[PDB]
């Protein structure tokens, strides 16, 4: 019983460890995408505001 | 060019001395001594103003015409002179009204174009066309044919 439990826990070890590492990879991907999205949002804000000032003129 | 010395003349000594000694807040050591354009916005926060993306990006466009990605000290002085518009620590107006009296030499209430032409040639420069034409565009808005004390004040704002 103890041996089978230990082996089951080993299988769990590897499964969950991999899950966590994958999550970290996803974290990095999401981070760079969020930075790009924020840059694009600031760009669009600036563009719209400049157009609005020209419009007011 | 004449913009560099005009910026020198239109700004007081204490302001520009503090401006330069305070621009020296970014330099720390082993640097070129000229900071990147975007860092300029940060020194402005020190100045006490809170500019905005439109003015910031425009002003950014007002430096580094030749496209080096960096700002020199003469462009630095011209942009600063072009930023705060409170020149001469508040231009006066009373003596200026005396000077309004000066522009008029027939005692009518306003400035004639002939009086402007003689006033301009009295400096030493003759009449050219772009001179008076641009001076009229700066001074007038609706072709009223004269420069009154409002347009008088407006045209030379900040000038000493």
């Amino acid at each position: 019983e103890a041996e089978k439990a230990a082996d089951e826990s080993e299988r769990g070890m590897k499964v969950i460890e991999s899950r966590a590492q994958k999550d970290e990879e996803k974290m990095e991907i999401q981070e760079i995408q969020l930075k790009e999205a924020k840059h694009i949002a600031e760009d669009a804000d600036r563009k719209y505001e400049e157009v609005a000032r020209k419009l007011v003129i | 060019d004449d913009i560099y010395k005009a910026a020198v003349e239109q700004l007081t000594e204490e302001q520009k001395n503090e401006f330069k000694a305070a621009f020296d807040i970014f330099v720390l050591g082993a640097e070129d001594g000229c900071i990147s354009t975007k860092e300029l916005g940060k020194v402005m926060r020190m100045l006490g103003q809170n500019p905005t993306p439109e003015e910031l990006q425009e002003m950014i466009d007002e430096v580094d015409e030749d496209g080096s990605g960096t700002v020199d000290f003469d462009e630095f002085l011209v942009m600063m002179v072009r930023c705060m518009k409170d020149d001469s620590k508040g231009k006066s107006e009373e003596e200026l009204s005396d000077l309004f009296r000066m522009f008029d030499k027939n005692a009518d209430g306003y400035i004639d174009l002939d009086e402007l032409k003689i006033m301009l040639q009295a400096t030493g420069e003759t009449i050219t066309e772009d001179d008076i034409e641009e001076l009229m565009k700066d001074g007038d808005k609706n072709n009223d044919g004269r420069i009154d004390y409002d347009e008088f004040l407006e045209f030379m704002k900040g000038v000493e």
